[PDB]
Parts: C-alpha cells; structure tokens; sequence
C-alpha cells in the first residue's frame, strides 16, 4: 500500500459518465489504458490538454504523480533485527547469526564448549 | 441543451434604459453561472476508474 | 497506529447518504472498493473527477494520501535496548549478548573463570 508515485487524472465530472458525448466518452477511455499500460521505457511521454481556466485561475485537467508529505514513524527495519536476536538469544543459537568462531567449538569433550552444544548435552 | 443556450442569451443580454423604465441585466450571468456550475457541472453522471 | 500514507478520498457531503441518487450510492460504493482492494500493482493508476469550485477557489473531490508533519520524540529502539543491557547486567548473563570473550571461561576451576560462573559456583 505505498501508492506513492501513483499516477492520478483529473477529468471534470462532465466527462465521467454514461450520457457524455461520444468524443468525451472516447478521451475517458483512451485514459484508461494510458493508465493501464504506461511504463518508463524510451517512448515514454505526454501529449495533455491544458486549460486554465479564467475563473479560479486553476487548470481543470492534470497529469500528475500522487505524492505524500510524511515519513513513516517507525523504522520497522530495525524494529524486526532486534527481536530475531532476541528469539535466538532464547534458544541460545546465536552461532546461526554470528557463524562459527575460531574460540567456540561444539565438542562436548573439548574445554570451550558453546553454549548451544552443551544445551544438547542437557 | 435549453439551459446552455439560456446562459448565452442572458450573457449576451446588456442593460437598457428607456425614458422611464430602466432594466439592469449585467448582474444575472454572474448569479446564473454559479447556480450553473453548482448544481449542473459539478455533478457527476458516471463511476470512476482505479 | 501508523496511518500515514493511507488513502484518504473526499466526496461532498451529498454523496454520502440513503436518499442520494442511485449513481451517488455507486460512486460511493465504487469509492468503498479502491479504498479496500487498491495496491501498488504495475497498473496501479486512478481517473479521478475534479471540480474547482468558483467559489473558495478550491477542489471539491480530494484524494491524497495522509501525511505526517513531525517526527517521534524518542527513540524506542535505542531505550529498549539499554533497558535489556541493564537486565543482562543484573543476572550478570552478558555472554548472552556479547558472546564468549577470550578474556573468560565457564572453568571454575581456571583462573579466568566468569562472574555469571562465579555465581553459579556460589
């Protein structure tokens, strides 16, 4: 649901509907695949009507890309880091994130047993 | 297609003053236009596409 | 409760309602299916009606996204992981953490014995 960058078309309420003239009807359905087949390749472009209108000094058709003017409070990439470590500091497997050492060894009889390998002995 | 051709002739429309009566039209396109605009343009007549 | 970005639509308030015109409710309903179902897929895209009133000089139909204009005060992240340093301090279990260090042994009987096995000892 990041609908950030999302194209948008703005089209007077006249040209939305069933009894619009056929013209009208025409432009909302070309809008339609524009939407439904735009891509970023070579080709890519825009030939829109633009008028702006004498009244409200505000043009009555855009083009534009849907923007938003926040950030997301959470940083939830590090929010899911923290409990994994902490999942595995539960079970005590931390040699599946760390990897093995070159001063933990999974020998019962050797004199620096990890703490997962001595938990399999138990 | 008789409200877009009335809206025409109102603009259209000037104000006269014959000896005796007078007949201010000038201020009937504006009050027109927004009552126009309100509850005829700014109405939809169809469903929207996402 | 994290809500930015979410789409938010606004419709005059004649849309909404039982006695609206039987389009008015479709247009609502419509409204009520992007709102449930509109993702970020490769046609992700919208043809939206648009009205600059006269007067006000502002849009009636609104779609955007809802946006944020501050930032949290404090950073959990950080807290909570001073709060379990602390309570690894307390059961003096930081080799849960840190891992084993060369400068320590689980060996009582070693000279370079732990704190946390020292209590065990005791």
């Amino acid at each position: 649901r990041d609908l950030v960058g999302m194209p948008k078309i703005g089209l007077p309420p006249d040209y939305l509907g069933e009894d619009a003239e056929p013209e009208k009807k025409a432009f909302v359905k070309y809008c339609q695949e524009v939407v439904n087949d735009l891509i970023a390749n070579d080709r890519a472009g825009l030939i829109w009507p633009r008028f702006i209108d004498p009244e409200t000094k505000e043009d009555i058709f855009e083009f534009s890309l849907v923007s938003r003017q926040g950030a997301k409070a959470y940083d939830t990439g590090s929010i899911i880091d923290r409990y994994s470590k902490q999942i595995m500091m539960a079970f005590m497997s931390d040699v599946l994130a760390m990897g093995q050492s070159k001063y933990g060894s999974f020998s019962l009889a050797d004199s620096k047993t990890s703490l997962l390998a001595m938990s399999v002995d138990i | 297609k008789a409200l877009k051709y009335l809206l025409f002739q109102v603009a259209k429309m000037g104000d006269e003053k014959v000896g005796g009566v007078y007949l201010r039209n000038s201020s009937r396109f504006k009050s027109l236009k927004a009552v126009y605009d309100d509850l005829v343009k700014s109405s939809v007549s169809g469903l929207p596409y996402a």
